[PDB]
């Protein structure tokens, strides 16, 4: 009856919004992650580390707002507010990127108390812990996105900055530079949002579809009742379909759900992997039987040597402006550039 | 010395089967390319 | 001798305790007052 | 012989569809 | 059902609550328009005026290129406007 | 029967066979740095270690023995270059030797634990079940983690009673095996001072010793037996697990930055050291110290060693990779033969041009060369038309100083332009490419190729760390929810605290 | 308790959101951001 | 083409080696039954 | 009998406060000219 | 089971499962050093970091001489 | 194209052409799938965590269910329990009907949405462009992500098809 | 030594396929 046990009490109160142990954690720092980018994006600019405009206060839209990346020449500095870059002043603080690293830092510990809380919850309420368990995968892409990628290279400059239109430019870096498409780690985790996205439909339909007439009305939502016994939908009927329709069919409503976890889960964890290969340019660039071949043989044409054109224009057109602490300076006669265009 | 009480025996049913080689010659399939490079 | 980045990794550190306590005190404060009825 | 390679794996998972629909393990009810 | 919150929708549409957020909000919306109407939300955040990206004749970014000493750059740079 | 994912779960309650089985993982892995170690002294030409050291050789575990002071084979040489040296029993082969006469021993001691599984050791003496005391054999096992850790610090790191360990330059050209010093103080945390790593492993090792000795004296309070499962041995391999995972992610940043237990001579350049031009800045610091002294341009880059120009090359870049460009570095850019000069461009004014440098990110770079205040003044141009710059126009000759071409100047433009376009890599080198049919594209290093595989290990084993604690906390309900948990423990406002039952309204 | 009608209440928050999120829009084309 | 040699090997055991497993378990099961 | 102020209460009005005034902000930014 | 020599002489190691010391023991003195053990973290990595930077440590590849 | 790297193509090219990442309805496709892929993990690993014990520990808790059995085989109110709790009772269903329909709607929608963006950039009607839309007083133009997003789509733009246009403008 | 590359293949599939023959009927023989 001693003081950790009241308050252990108090965290774990059964309210509105439940708190404990693991909120002491959670709250603080996801309100903090959160309000970062919201301030940043409304407020702050990016002219002094990207020479960008990237606040409402600047005329940016919702799309083209960003809180963006330290420069460069911050190389991996935790940017702490009184650390020797900002040096306690809030106003360089912000102006060097500091927001960044506030974000970034406080969203993985934010993203921790999160995995807790629903670890938290699932021994209070009495249930597996699988929630927990699941959530593990956008933990795994946001850590070795923002984190270790960032870390594999020059500076936290290279990370994604916190915005739409950012973040669309991250998508093209790492097409130009990376050839990202062409990594099968990105592909089996194509195949896993893809895959996820496609189960979370045919499982929906077909559950609604194979109801059980449970109610008089045309809505057949009212004749659903949480405590009864009995299943809602047909699983037999929704096995036949599928069955005659599509060749095989799921039999096992566990190994079903369990599969639902599993495919998008596991899809997100293998990109995640190819993210840290990509962290130490250790690239799925090229395929070299092929270059061999080309560079002898002129009249040799795939689909993978006319990405790799697209590439190299992506790389030189946009390199000078998009890094601009390397003062790039291209003339016009060194741009690769096709006929005409 | 008695026989070990920790022994069972395992399983693989058919449809587990199917999913693996499946799984495996997918696998196989994406990655072979990569191998020959 | 205690360079100006010492003294910052004190303040930050200071500050630290101070965020940590103060929610420590005020978390067990009420958890006092607001306790249930077994 | 990469050429066989890749087709053969492609064939070996076409006829693994034949049996993983003739030759399922039947659904049998309760 | 409930733990014992007072619930939103009786709150919403009592008029306690609409005396009290009747003030309250609009005084907050005309906080946050101050502080940018009066030129606060630049200076706190150190976000350029539009008048003050560049120097007049200046077509060079102002990008800090040192770890250590980025804090004097970026006054070097914004002196350079003054 | 058990799913196939749980065939091991037969050892949980079975502590001879878990030994037995962990005395297999333990001989298979001795077994492997045995087998790798031969195979690499079966590929590896130690005839050149400025151009052709080991880590341009795709060698692995050879850095890993020459770090602690294995330098040396039976066949007579050693990796510094010194020929006719005698290294005893503990050369690269007696190393090997060992591990695979490890193996074999361990292999039959995993079949006699197999085979007695039942001992008196592993049952309880009140209950008659299995049951091992956890939290004594921590104990137990961290005093000798620590008294191990002592003694590696205090006589094999000093060279008190063993050969120290691998220490450079800060340019990586001198490096060997030294004894080495304690650095006991604040710069011993300083990731670049050998010295903190002597002190290190004293000063932990006593810790240990010392935390050991309280962990066998001293029971674990109940409140944390209870909240920590420390009856259960799975709440042992979640926090083991964590620990490793948390031990693979340093060693992979400290491989990937650099310290003292990395040194580029045995793994091969970091990538930050292109990205700060740490090697051209120390030549560019020799070369005008030669001049200030009178030596002419060609006597002041003629005593630029070739291993210091070797570093400041980016096929040597760790960040040039790809995953599936397999193999050795040579297999790519070649084998390096010798240094061709420093290539020094100017136009047709006299003026000195600079080629910039290709950046890591990029695979392919244009070719422009600037003056000494970054203006351009040339390039090669890909659409010809409209071109200012080109060498054509300009009249960009290159001359060599120092290495194979010194003293050689070029005029004619289809060969200025071949090494403008080698001079993006940094400095020219001769390679051999018939050898082992090199394709010309750069392959990462053993630093690269470490840090990829530690850092994916460390990803997944947190996904261990997590499957195995939530195991651990959660073991009631493994097979499934109570089919008895009434809806008013899971329900709004029954309990005023979530799932005390004593609370109730 | 009751008193403001809950439809009332949803209609006059409707009305704002909608003059709020005009204004962003038409902000868009005037000042700021608009190109000119 | 000029493809990496010991690409078909790693190819075949990739295939051969856990598919194998696969299928000594399956039959296993049968025989049980 | 219902209580005031809450975690709900906080949780709330610890969104809801900065959320208008930061929408009195943005709706000013309208009206700023270059 | 089988009594061995050697297991006889480790048998008193493994002979107190399940003892624990009441309530919270040690615990308050198990947090002072977990405690000081983050602290001692923190310094290490942000010197590693260089946002932590102490007179004569130069944090370089030239600390080698 | 009808190939891997085919596929790739078609999308770097169609992005020089019509800035489609900047398009909403190629926004609404790309919440349809992570939506439906969160959810789609979400239901799953709920209705996982809320199975009634049917088995032991040394057997596959898939087998606590049998094919055409009528009870439900996991605890929909312990799952709505547990996740009306992680974020608040109202933001979590317990009408299984209502839950399922959700699951069918979101990545249906989303997905029509994206098929009607490349259905729609099939008639030049392009992602939003805010290439230059901020100025200074002076009047330099003032960059921001749009507009590096802008300098990738000019790199693949001048490169794409590059023997085949001989005049200023691709116009299709 | 300019072997023949097949030669690795060909001992390869050569130990293995007849080799998992027999320890498929070996131990789907044990369990019944
Ligand atoms: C999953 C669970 C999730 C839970 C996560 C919870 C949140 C965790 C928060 C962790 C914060 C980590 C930030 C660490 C910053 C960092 O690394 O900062 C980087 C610094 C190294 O600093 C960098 O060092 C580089 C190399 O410099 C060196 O080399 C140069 C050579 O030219 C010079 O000689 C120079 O003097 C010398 O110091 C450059 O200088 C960079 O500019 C500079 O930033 O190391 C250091 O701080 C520390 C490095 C050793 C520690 C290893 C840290 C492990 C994390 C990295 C793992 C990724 C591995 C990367 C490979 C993939
Ligand atoms: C649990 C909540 C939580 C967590 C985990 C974090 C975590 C973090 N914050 Mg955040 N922060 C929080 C709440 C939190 N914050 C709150 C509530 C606020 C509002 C006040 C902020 C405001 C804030 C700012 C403004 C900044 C951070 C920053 C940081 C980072 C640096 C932290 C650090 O170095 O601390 C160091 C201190 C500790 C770790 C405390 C340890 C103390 C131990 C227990 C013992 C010490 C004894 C003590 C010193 C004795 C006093 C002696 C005295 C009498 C002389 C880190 C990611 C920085 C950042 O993101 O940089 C990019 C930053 O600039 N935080
Ligand atoms: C068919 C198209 C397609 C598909 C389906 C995918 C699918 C994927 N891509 Mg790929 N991509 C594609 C095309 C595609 N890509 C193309 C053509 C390119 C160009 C080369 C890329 C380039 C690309 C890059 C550059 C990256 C991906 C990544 C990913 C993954 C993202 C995982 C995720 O949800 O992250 C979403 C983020 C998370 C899951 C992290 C945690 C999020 C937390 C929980 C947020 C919490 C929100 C909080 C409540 C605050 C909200 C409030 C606020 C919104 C207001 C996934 C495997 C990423 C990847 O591989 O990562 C490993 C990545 O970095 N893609
Ligand atoms: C008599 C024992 C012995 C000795 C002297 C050696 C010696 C050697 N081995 Mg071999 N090895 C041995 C046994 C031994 N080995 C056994 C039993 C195995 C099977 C597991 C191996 C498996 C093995 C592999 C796989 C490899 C070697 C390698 C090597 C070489 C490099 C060693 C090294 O870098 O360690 C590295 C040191 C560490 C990893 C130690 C870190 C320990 C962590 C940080 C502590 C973890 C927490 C701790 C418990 C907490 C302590 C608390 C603290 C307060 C005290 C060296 C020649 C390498 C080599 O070149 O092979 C050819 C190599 O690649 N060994
Ligand atoms: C930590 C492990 C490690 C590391 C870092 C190295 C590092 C190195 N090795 Mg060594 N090696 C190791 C382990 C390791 N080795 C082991 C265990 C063996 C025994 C098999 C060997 C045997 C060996 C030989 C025989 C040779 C090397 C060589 C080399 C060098 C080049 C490697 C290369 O081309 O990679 C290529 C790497 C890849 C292409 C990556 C493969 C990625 C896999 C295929 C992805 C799998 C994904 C998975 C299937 C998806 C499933 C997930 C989900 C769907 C369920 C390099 C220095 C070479 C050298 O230069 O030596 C002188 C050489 O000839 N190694
Ligand atoms: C010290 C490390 C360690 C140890 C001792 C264990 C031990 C165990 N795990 Mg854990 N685990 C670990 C790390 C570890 N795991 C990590 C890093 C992960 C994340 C990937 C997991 C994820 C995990 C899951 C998800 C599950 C387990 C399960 C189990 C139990 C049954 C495993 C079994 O029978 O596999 C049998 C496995 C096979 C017959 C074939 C596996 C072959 C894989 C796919 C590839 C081959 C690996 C390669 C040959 C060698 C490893 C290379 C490299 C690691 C050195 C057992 C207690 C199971 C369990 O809880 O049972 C109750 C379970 O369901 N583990
Ligand atoms: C863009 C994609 C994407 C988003 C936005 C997203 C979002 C979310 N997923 C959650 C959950 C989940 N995600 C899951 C599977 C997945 N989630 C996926 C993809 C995503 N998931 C995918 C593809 C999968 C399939 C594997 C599961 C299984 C769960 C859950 O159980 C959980 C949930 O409850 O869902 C209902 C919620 C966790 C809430 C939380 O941590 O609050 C706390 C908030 C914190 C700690 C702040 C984090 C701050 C972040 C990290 C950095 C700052 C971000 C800025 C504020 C905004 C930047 C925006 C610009 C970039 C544009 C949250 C709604
Ligand atoms: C510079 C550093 C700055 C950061 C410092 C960090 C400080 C952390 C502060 C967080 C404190 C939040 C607690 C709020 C509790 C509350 O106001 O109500 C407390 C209780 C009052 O109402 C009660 O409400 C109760 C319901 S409940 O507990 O809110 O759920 C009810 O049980 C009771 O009968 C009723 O009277
Ligand atoms: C950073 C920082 C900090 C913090 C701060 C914070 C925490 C903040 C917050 C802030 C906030 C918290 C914000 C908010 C804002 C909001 C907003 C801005 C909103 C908006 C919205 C909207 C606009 C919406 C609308 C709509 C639409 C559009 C459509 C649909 C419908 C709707 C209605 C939804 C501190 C102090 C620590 C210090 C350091 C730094
Ligand atoms: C008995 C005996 C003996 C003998 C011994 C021997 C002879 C040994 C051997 C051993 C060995 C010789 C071992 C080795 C092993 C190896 C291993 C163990 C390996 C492993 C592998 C792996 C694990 C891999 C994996 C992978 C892959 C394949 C791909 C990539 C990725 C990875 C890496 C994952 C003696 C005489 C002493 C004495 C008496 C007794
Ligand atoms: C684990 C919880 C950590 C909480 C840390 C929150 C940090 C609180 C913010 C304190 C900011 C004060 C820094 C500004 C003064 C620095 C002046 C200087 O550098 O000399
Ligand atoms: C939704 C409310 C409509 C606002 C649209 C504003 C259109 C702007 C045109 C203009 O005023 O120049
Ligand atoms: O084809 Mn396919 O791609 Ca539609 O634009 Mn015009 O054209 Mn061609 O160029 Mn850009
Ligand atoms: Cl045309």
């Amino acid at each position: 009856r001693g003081w950790f046990d009241i308050l252990d009490d108090w965290l774990k109160r059964d309210r509105f919004v439940f708190v404990g142990w693991s909120g002491i954690l959670l709250f603080p720092c996801a309100y903090l992650a959160l309000g970062g980018w919201l301030t940043g994006t409304t407020f702050v600019t990016s002219w002094y580390t990207h020479g960008l405009a990237s606040s409402y206060l600047e005329g940016c839209n919702f799309l083209t707002v960003a809180v963006s990346t330290p420069a460069n020449s911050m190389g991996h500095s935790l940017l702490l507010l009184w650390g020797p870059e900002a040096q306690g002043d809030f106003t360089r603080w912000c102006q060097l990127g500091g927001l960044w690293t506030f974000i970034a830092l406080h969203g993985a510990f934010g993203l921790i108390g999160f995995m807790l809380r629903q670890f938290e919850i699932a021994r209070l309420v009495g249930v597996r812990p699988y929630n927990a368990i699941a959530f593990s995968a956008p933990i795994a892409v946001f850590v070795s996105v923002f984190l270790i990628y960032p870390l594999g290279q020059s500076s936290w400059f290279f990370a994604p900055s916190f915005g739409v239109a950012a973040i669309f430019r991250f998508l093209l870096f790492f097409q130009g530079f990376h050839n990202w498409t062409l990594n099968p780690f990105h592909m089996m985790g194509v195949a896993g949002v893809l895959g996820g996205a496609l189960l979370c439909a045919i499982h929906g339909a077909t559950v609604e579809n194979t109801l059980f007439q449970d109610g008089e009305g045309a809505s057949t939502f009212r004749a659903f009742n949480p405590t009864q016994a009995e299943e809602t939908y047909s699983m037999v009927t929704a096995n036949r379909f599928w069955s005659q329709i599509f060749g095989i069919a799921f039999s096992n409503k566990r190994w079903l759900h369990f599969f639902m976890l599993f495919v998008p889960v596991t899809g997100l964890w293998m990109s995640a992997i190819g993210v840290v290969g990509l962290a130490l340019n250790l690239r799925s660039y090229d395929f070299i039987s092929q270059e061999i071949r080309a560079a002898e043989d002129p009249e040799f044409e795939t689909f993978y040597t006319k990405n790799l054109l697209l590439n190299e224009g992506i790389r030189a057109w946009m390199a000078p402006q998009d890094q601009p602490h390397e003062n790039f300076v291209f003339p016009e006669e060194v741009l690769p550039r096709g006929n005409a265009l | 010395m008695e026989p070990n009480p920790n022994r069972q025996p395992v399983e693989l049913n058919r449809t587990s089967l199917y999913l693996g080689l499946l799984l495996i010659l997918v696998l196989a399939l994406l990655f072979s390319s990569y191998f020959f490079n | 001798t205690i360079t100006p980045s010492l003294k910052g990794f004190f303040i930050g550190l200071l500050s630290g305790a101070v965020v940590l306590g103060l929610t420590f005190a005020v978390l067990i404060a009420i958890s006092q007052i607001d306790k249930v009825q077994r | 012989m990469e050429t066989i390679t890749y087709v053969f794996i492609f064939a070996c998972i076409i006829a693994l569809f034949f049996f993983a629909i003739f030759f399922r393990e039947p659904p049998r009810i309760t | 059902g409930t733990t014992g919150e007072r619930p939103f929708s009786d709150i919403i549409t009592s008029v306690r609550y609409w005396v009290i957020h009747s003030i309250t909000i609009p005084a907050l919306f005309i906080a946050g328009w101050l502080f940018v109407s009066t030129g606060l939300a630049y200076d706190v955040f150190g976000t350029p005026r539009p008048d003050s990206y560049y120097a007049q004749e200046q077509r060079s970014i102002p990008l800090v290129t040192d770890r250590f000493e980025a804090k004097q750059q970026v006054e070097t740079f914004l002196e350079q406007l003054k | 029967g058990l799913p196939w994912y749980r065939v091991h779960t037969v050892l949980i309650n079975d502590p001879g066979r878990l030994i037995a089985a962990h005395l297999m993982h333990t001989a298979l892995v001795a077994g492997w740095a045995g087998s790798m170690a031969l195979y690499e002294l079966a590929t590896f030409d130690p005839s050149d270690p400025v151009l052709n050291p080991m880590w341009r050789q795709g060698m692995f575990v050879l850095p890993f023995m020459a770090r602690l002071g294995v330098t040396g084979s039976w066949s007579g040489w050693s990796i510094t270059g010194e020929t006719g040296i005698d290294p005893g029993f503990w050369s690269f082969e007696g190393v090997a030797l060992a591990h695979i006469v490890l193996s074999g021993l361990l292999f039959l001691a995993a079949c006699w634990h197999w085979v007695y599984w039942d001992l008196e050791l592993f049952r309880d003496p009140r209950t008659g079940e299995p049951a091992l005391d956890l939290p004594k054999m921590f104990g137990i096992h961290l005093f000798l983690a620590g008294l191990l850790c002592f003694g590696f610090g205090a006589f094999h790191l000093t060279g008190l009673f063993g050969p120290g360990m691998w220490v450079s330059d800060p340019y990586g050209l001198t490096g060997s095996v030294q004894p080495v010093a304690p650095e006991w103080g604040p710069d011993g945390f300083n990731p670049y001072n050998p010295g903190g790593v002597v002190a290190h492993h004293i000063a932990a090792g006593i810790v240990g010793i010392i935390a050991g000795l309280f962990h066998i004296l001293v029971r674990p309070p109940q409140r944390l037996y209870k909240a920590l499962r420390m009856g259960n041995i799975e709440t042992v391999l979640s926090s083991s697990i964590a620990a490793v995972f948390f031990a693979a992610f340093v060693v992979a940043g400290t491989m990937w930055y650099g310290s003292a237990t990395t040194p580029i001579e045995l793994f091969g350049p970091t990538r930050y050291q292109w990205d700060s031009s740490y090697f051209q800045q120390e030549i560019n610091r020799r070369v005008q110290a030669s001049l200030a002294s009178g030596a002419t341009l060609e006597e002041a880059w003629s005593a630029i060693p070739e291993k210091l120009a070797f570093y400041d090359y980016i096929g040597n870049n760790p960040a040039k990779g790809g995953l599936f460009r397999t193999g050795p570095m040579n297999k790519g850019d070649g084998i390096a033969q010798a240094w061709k000069g420093h290539a020094v461009f100017r136009n047709k004014e006299g003026e000195e041009l600079f080629v910039r440098r290709m950046p890591a990110f990029f695979e392919s770079f244009p070719v422009i060369l600037t003056d000494k205040n970054g203006v351009v003044k040339a390039d090669i141009p890909f659409r010809r038309a409209e071109s200012k710059y080109s060498f054509e126009q300009q009249g960009v000759t290159v001359s060599f100083y120092g290495g194979e071409l010194n003293g050689q100047t070029f005029t004619d433009p289809p060969t200025v332009k071949s090494y403008a376009r080698k001079a993006i890599f940094g400095e020219i080198f001769e390679f051999d490419t018939e050898t082992l049919n090199s394709d010309g594209i750069f392959r990462t290093s053993p630093r690269g190729w470490f840090t990829f595989a530690h850092a994916v290990f460390a990803l997944l084993f947190f996904f261990g760390h997590i499957w195995h604690g939530a195991r651990t906390l959660f073991r009631d309900v493994f097979s499934g929810i109570d089919p008895e948990l009434s809806p008013e423990q899971v329900e709004w406002g029954f309990y005023q605290k979530v799932g005390d039952v004593t609370t109730r309204r | 308790g009751g008193r403001i009608p809950l439809w009332i209440v949803a209609t006059v928050a409707g009305m704002g959101v909608i003059v709020i999120v005009g204004l962003f829009f038409y902000g868009a084309y005037a000042g700021l951001g608009s190109s000119l | 083409m000029e493809v990496n040699q010991l690409g078909l090997i790693a190819t075949a055991l990739f295939v051969l080696v856990p598919s194998v497993f696969l299928i000594i378990l399956y039959v296993q099961t049968e025989s049980q039954q | 009998s219902y209580p005031i102020f809450t975690v709900r209460w906080v949780a709330v009005h610890t969104l809801a406060v900065p959320t208008i005034f930061f929408l009195g902000a943005i709706a000013a930014m309208q009206f700023i000219q270059r | 089971a089988r009594r061995t020599w050697l297991g006889d002489i480790l048998r008193p190691l493994n002979s107190e499962y399940g003892k624990v010391a009441p309530g919270w023991g040690t615990t308050p003195l198990m947090a002072v050093f977990m405690g000081l053990f983050l602290v001692f973290l923190l310094i290490i990595l942000e010197i590693y970091n260089s946002t932590l930077i102490l007179d004569g440590v130069n944090v370089s590849w030239k600390a080698l001489g | 194209p009808l190939g891997i790297s085919g596929t790739f193509n078609f999308m770097i090219v169609f992005q020089a052409e019509h800035n489609i990442l900047m398009h909403p309805f190629h926004q609404l496709g790309v919440a349809g799938v992570f939506g439906g892929a969160l959810f789609c993990a979400m239901h799953g690993s709920l209705v996982t965590s809320s199975l009634i014990r049917e088995t032991t520990e040394t057997e596959s808790a898939n087998y606590g269910y049998k094919f055409g059995q009528e009870e439900e085989t996991y605890n929909i109110v312990a799952a709505h329990g547990y996740f009306g709790r992680l974020i608040f009772q109202y933001a979590s269903f317990n009408n299984s009907r209502s839950l399922h329909f959700f699951l069918a709607a979101w990545p249906v929608v989303g997905v029509w949405f994206t098929a009607l963006g490349i259905s729609t950039m099939a008639f030049n009607l392009n992602g939003f462009n805010f290439n230059h839309s901020v100025i200074d007083a002076k009047g330099n133009v003032i960059n921001t992500w749009a507009d590096i997003i802008n300098r990738a789509n000019l790199g693949m733009e001048v490169m794409h098809e590059r023997n085949a246009h001989n005049f200023p403008l691709d116009l299709a």
